[PDB]
């Protein structure tokens, strides 16, 4: 019937021949400006460093706003990104949403970020990603909210897949590969059994398993088993 | 070609019996199980039978008859061909069968259909409407007609008080009847027909949008459709009904009489359906239509 | 914006239809009604956990033959089911074919024997890291290219709303082992998850050794742990840190 | 009332002038300065002066002029009124100013304006087309016409590469020119106008229907539009462009050449542009439109 479905097929077929990230973000900017929004951003929240989870982001906002993030790092306290952790629902911005951290919202509204929304999604590799879209005027009605939801959902799905395929620095975290014995021994450590129990069930001497443990610690760059097990569980390798 | 219009075969499992302006379709459910669809008119009995026996070894294999509508252009073929078929479960809506039981509706339908007969032919012998093998199908009922056909009845009210549409889920096909309109053979865009209500018509078209995109869309007049214009039919019908609302309200703001516009509608649109509507009663039908448009959806 | 009708108006209709429902059987009933309206006979909704790392627990509902469900409970194909495991790698809907099941053909043969020949299995990672898959299946009418993308979008919207509604209704599938951490339990377990020793944690946090070891005993007790590694692993997998 | 037609005090601050079919819109924005829009055709000048002095006491106060695109039916008054208006300032897209500086696309404008002349008429003196004052205005550039008005230029292509539409936020009126289409006095629904590109045309109508619910809507032909017509005028123009696309694609499917459909559109819709467009040229214009639509629409 044309409209949405033909649009999705056309966008997919048009994004297929694009072999560069800048082309992907160019078509994204063109579509988001067709959707009525001046600014966009694609923001990936990692989950490896638990104390300081690094949030990295691309987009077309004022560059000094980006710089403001690299000084104060509002991604670690921004509620728009943090909504994706608790729920996968789209959230449209308001003064109510940012009551916990009003400094970010006030500084945003200072620089022409007064209307917008942010759709999160859990990527298949456990890395949270969000697509935000913003404009000055024309507060998002409840009528347009579902259309923006569907179109941002399609766009963020495609971008997530493509930027994973293009080996973008945002999506790709520290690459770690394990053969099946290392995955098995690390899984048995994740379902934590003592070393003697592991040796008994696997029927292998303690020296070989300790050699495997040292290999895993070196590969993850760990000082203890807990870092390796937690990082592997978070990254989904186990 | 988008409109598969002529009689005979239309698909792997679907034929068109009789004239395309009042078509009578025929689903081949199985090796010995058939199903006629959409009905016809009284004059075409000896025509449609002559088609049906060509496509069928003997009429006993026909098992179901899916009627979408109450008006004479669909119910008309029932009493003349149903006795011939020894067993057919005529599936019509709950309110359809009430009309066929009613003594008022049968007289109206039979009179309106007897006007269309040519001077020569008399009609075949027929039973009363009350004695038909009917079955009531509710909103959203699942019709397991055969192994290879699963149809869903959707109460597409508004064009009539008992309208339903049968949607083949597997083949993505919709025997929509007059729930959409009279497909303009000349121009290409739809043509609204709201004869009993206007609020319900738009809600029915919203549900027809809620159906997935349609490979085929079969109206009650115009054969079959394919391609894009069969996929946005509910969008196009919603569009055209809104356009007719705009046209009527604008012309009434300009102050011309309500009947003045309806005569223009008859002049523009009745040439297509002159051969299965009387010329005079199209004017009255469009008069009642435009009165409903003026009444509702300001 | 009334130009496409179609998917937007359908999504609004299904959301409004599912909003007043307050029972899981009603949710599965409306999902069943749409999937039979879509064309496919059977469906399924399967939530794969990641808590027990050695043997991941998968819980599945739907309308398939009950003996096929009992086959799953017999020999646990959910760990071996490639259609479920594709959700880990990529978020693609994948139509079933003999190429996909090359690593595990016994499941494919036993499914094809019982009227599972055409179908699809769309994955999605739930917001608390639970994997979920919404599958549809039928006997014949192989998925044509025209139909595939509409199936992809419709199944994606339905699994999104399905997971949201079942999390709202507290189904056993989506509700993981309930562990409620305070702010300081989250902090101490996070700092443990970064491989920092107890003394170093005490030094940076400015809290005595006995208090942090008491908290370590506690967080071992809630996770039912014999080791810190299990607690940290479970916490990382569930999103608790 | 929904289409205020005749010249007069058309709104609280706005006054139509000249012929209603191709007017120039005067805006009251100060007790010193004034401003015109939609610069019409050459032959209206002696008419427009006879109206303009009835509103403006002394035309030195007339500071600004707004122009929508380079076509003759929106810029005829420019060379014939700008020199006698000493403080005049014409606003239009960069492409529009470049078009007027170009030697080509001005002789054709002169021919099109001259074709619509009376028998004994003699147009007044005129400066060179490049000599008149122009300040190009781009997409989204906020315009400060006066303390009481703050217009917003909007890049709205599709009717031409040089097109704009001036939009006011406070009173929520819009000057479209031919961004939408020639409004229909009889039928009420818009007549689409595509002459350079559909893809820019429908994009423009998307970006114009995303605006607030417009209280007023002022096309370049046929006065002001008010109420429900102005509220969803951006929707109906998009709908009508798609409708004509459906009609053209259907006639291509049937096999009718473009000559028949362009002829049909000309004989249907020649009831307005006879005053300010020759009938022989309107056929060619509709032919170009239908060629663009056929080439671009799927
Ligand atoms: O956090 C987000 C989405 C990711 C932001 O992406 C950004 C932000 C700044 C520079 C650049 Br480049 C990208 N958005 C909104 C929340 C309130 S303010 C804002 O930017
Ligand atoms: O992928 C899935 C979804 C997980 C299992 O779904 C099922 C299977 C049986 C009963 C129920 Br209830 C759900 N099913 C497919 C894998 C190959 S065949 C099959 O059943």
């Amino acid at each position: 019937d044309g409209g949405f479905l033909l649009w999705w097929d056309g966008l997919r077929s048009e994004m297929q021949p694009i072999h560069d990230s800048q082309g992907v973000f160019a078509v994204l900017e063109k579509e988001v400006r067709r959707l009525g929004f001046d600014y966009y951003a694609y923001g990936v929240r990692h989950t490896i460093p638990f104390t300081r989870p690094k949030t990295e982001v691309h987009g077309t906002y004022p560059k000094a706003w980006l710089e403001r993030y690299q000084m104060q790092n509002y991604g670690a306290v921004d509620p728009a990104i943090l909504n994706g952790l608790r729920s996968s629902e789209m959230v449209v911005w308001s003064d109510s949403l940012f009551d916990q951290s009003r400094m970010l919202w006030n500084e945003a509204r200072d620089w022409g970020l007064c209307v917008g929304a942010t759709l999160p999604i859990r990527a298949p590799n456990n890395l949270l990603s969000v697509l935000s879209v913003a404009r000055d005027q024309q507060n998002i009605s409840s009528f347009e909210r579902e259309e923006i939801r569907l179109r941002l959902r399609c766009m963020i799905e495609l971008l997530t897949q493509k930027l994973t395929d293009l080996e973008h620095p945002m999506l790709m975290s520290n690459p770690v590969c394990l053969s099946h014995r290392e995955r098995e021994i690390l899984q048995w450590t994740a379902d934590g059994k003592s070393s003697g129990e592991i040796a008994i069930i696997l029927s292998i001497s303690e020296s070989t398993v300790n050699f495997h443990h040292k290999n895993i610690q070196k590969k993850f760059d760990a000082p203890n088993k807990t870092l390796a097990a937690a990082y592997a569980a978070a990254l989904g390798l186990i | 070609m988008l409109r598969l219009s002529a009689p005979g075969q239309l698909d792997d499992d679907l034929c068109l019996l009789g004239d395309v302006q009042v078509p009578v379709f025929l689903l081949r459910l199985g090796e010995a199980s058939w199903a006629l669809v959409e009905g016809g008119i009284s004059r075409d009995a000896e025509l449609v039978w002559a088609d049906l026996c060509r496509w069928v070894a003997d009429p006993s294999q026909v098992h179901y008859w899916l009627i979408t509508h109450k008006h004479y252009d669909h119910c008309g073929l029932l009493p003349y061909l149903c006795p011939r078929l020894p067993n057919v479960q005529v599936l019509a809506s709950e309110r359809t069968c009430q009309a066929w039981k009613s003594e008022s509706a049968v007289r109206v339908v039979e009179r309106l259909n007897r006007q269309l007969l040519r001077a020569e032919q008399r009609l075949p012998e027929a039973c009363a409407w009350d004695a038909l093998p009917v079955r009531a199908v509710a909103d959203g009922e699942w019709l397991e007609l055969g192994p290879r056909h699963r149809l869903q009845v959707i109460e597409a009210h508004g064009h009539s008080d008992d309208h339903v549409v049968f949607y083949d889920v597997r083949r993505r096909r919709l025997f929509c009847g007059d729930a959409l309109g009279e497909f303009d053979e000349a121009e290409g865009v739809w043509r609204p027909l709201v004869f009993d209500d206007m609020e319900a018509y738009l809600e029915s078209l919203e549900r027809l949008q809620r159906l997935p995109t349609l490979l085929q869309l079969i109206p009650g007049h115009g054969g079959l459709l394919r391609g894009r214009l069969a996929a946005d039919g509910a969008e196009s019908a919603y569009t055209e009904c809104l356009r007719l609302c705009r046209r009527l309200l604008w012309r009434q703001s300009m102050g011309e009489s309500l009947d003045e516009l309806s005569e223009e509608l008859h002049r523009a649109w009745g040439g297509q359906s002159v051969d299965f509507l009387p010329g005079e009663l199209h004017l009255g039908s469009m008069r009642r239509m435009l009165e409903i448009l003026s009444r509702q959806a300001l």
